[PDB]
């Protein structure tokens, strides 16, 4: 929240970070080491909201640097795709045509009229909302700042955008309206946001800067579309963070100075807010005691396979999000037949693993 | 005997030979049974059954 500049010199962590990597957090940890002794000034929160290529990315990152917080890059579809040893399930041909192929950002640019397409609509709130929990869970390990580009909190936008363009399907749309809440709830909204503001028009100027052959040449560009995005921010986005946590609104990143949003958010303090508890504002981190710090810190160093879980949501009412039985058998077949994915990630012995015969490890939220 | 005695119908007067099998059994039911769920634990983790003989030793 303060800037090394002001500091004459970089930060310090105030006690040695927990290895929440590698290592496992249990309540007798919990009771072993306490939680917010590590905490310090910048344990926040800092999302990021823009219209689409706003090119935020670099300013995040250069706000984490020069603030010194995590940049966390932002969401990588491709993930699901990728694997102990890189390569893309891509490569998979159109073995399985139906509902096993692919469908990346750039097939969505190419054509949204696939009802494959909603896939990633849902898998790519998941990818944000998993990305989230990694922030908290570095904050809660080493009390260091983190600042995430985008949030699962405003995927919504993009996904009441789409739909309105007609490109979901209306019972897309309710799947996604009523499974937000189920594992959203289940979040701590961020201490600050800051939302960057080009006009339509400005953003269509910058995005055909980017010169991307799956987007820059597409279809989906209209002005509804990119602007749906500036009018869900400005009002059913922006209200509930609004409520929750400090909004700061600059015209955007290209005159965004880093150097004058630096020192706007440092003057923006929050011991101000260290009155009443009862306030509703930063209310989802007012935490009590050292125990239950833990609490909150061992439901997320301990709990990411039950925070997955609660996407485990039944519908079967709905075509596209169904899958063929005997095809998704197929689909089950190739991936885990497929190079690198018979065992678990480091038992790829086929792959390449060493170390197997007395090798019994398992990482923390190791995937699996 | 003609003689239905309780106690003598009782008595562990023997002519009871254990089988090579008979104390044996146990050992190799148990021992077997901990190796299969050993097994069992790699099996459902994804992870080589024969991998981490620690494990079945154990
Ligand atoms: N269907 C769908 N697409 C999204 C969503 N959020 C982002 N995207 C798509 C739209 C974009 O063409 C593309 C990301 O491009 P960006 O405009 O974010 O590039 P930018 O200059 O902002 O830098 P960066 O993306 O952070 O590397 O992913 C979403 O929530 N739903």
């Amino acid at each position: 929240i303060s800037g090394k500049t002001m500091r004459g010199g970089p930060r310090v962590p105030k006690a040695a970070p927990y290895p929440y990597k590698t290592k496992k957090y249990s309540v007798f940890n919990a009771i072993f080491d306490k939680t917010s002794k590590r905490f310090d000034e910048n344990s926040k929160v800092i999302c990021v909201e823009g219209p689409i290529a706003a090119g935020k990315s670099k300013f995040a990152k250069e706000l984490a640097e020069e603030l010194d917080m995590e940049y966390y890059p932002a969401v990588d579809l491709d993930l699901i795709y990728i694997n102990s040893y890189g390569y893309d399930m891509r490569k998979l041909d159109p073995q399985l045509p139906p509902s096993c192929r692919s469908y990346d950002v750039r097939n969505f640019c190419l054509d949204p009229s696939h009802d494959l397409a909603a896939q990633f609509q849902i898998r790519m709130y998941m990818l944000r909302y998993s990305q989230y929990i990694d922030a908290l869970q570095h904050v809660l390990s080493t009390g260091q700042g983190v600042v995430l580009e985008r949030s699962p909190y405003s995927d919504f936008v993009f996904m009441e955008a789409m739909f309105r363009q007609g490109y979901l399907s209306r019972g897309a749309r309710s799947v996604y309206n009523e499974l937000r809440q189920n594992t959203i709830g289940e979040l701590l909204k961020p201490h600050l946001v800051i939302y960057l503001d080009l006009p339509v028009d400005a953003v269509k100027k910058q995005i055909k800067a980017r010169n991307v052959d799956y987007e820059v040449q597409s279809k989906v560009f209209s002005d509804a579309y990119l602007s749906d995005l500036e009018q869900l921010y400005k009002q059913q986005y922006l209200k509930d963070i609004s409520t929750h946590a400090e909004l700061l609104i600059y015209d955007w990143t290209a005159g965004g100075e880093t150097e004058v949003v630096v020192e706007d958010i440092e003057r923006i303090d929050f011991n101000q807010f260290e009155a009443d508890i009862h306030n509703k504002k930063m209310l989802d981190w007012r935490f009590p005691l050292e125990a239950e710090w833990c609490e909150a810190r061992i439901k997320y160093c301990h709990e990411k396979p039950d925070l997955m879980n609660y996407f485990n949501v039944p519908r079967f009412d709905v075509p596209e999000l169904v899958r063929s039985a005997d095809d998704g058998k197929v689909w089950r077949d190739v991936w885990f037949n497929a190079p690198g994915m018979k065992y678990r990630p480091g038992y790829n012995a086929d792959m390449g693993d060493e170390g197997l015969l007395t090798k019994t490890k398992i990482g923390i939220n190791q995937g699996i | 005997s003609a003689v239905n005695d309780p106690l003598e119908l009782l008595t562990n007067k023997g002519t009871h030979e254990p089988s090579f099998l008979s104390p044996i059994w146990n050992p190799i039911a148990c021992g077997v049974a901990g190796v299969g769920a050993a097994i069992f634990i790699n099996w459902g983790f994804r992870k080589p059954v024969f991998s981490g003989i620690q494990k079945h030793i154990a």
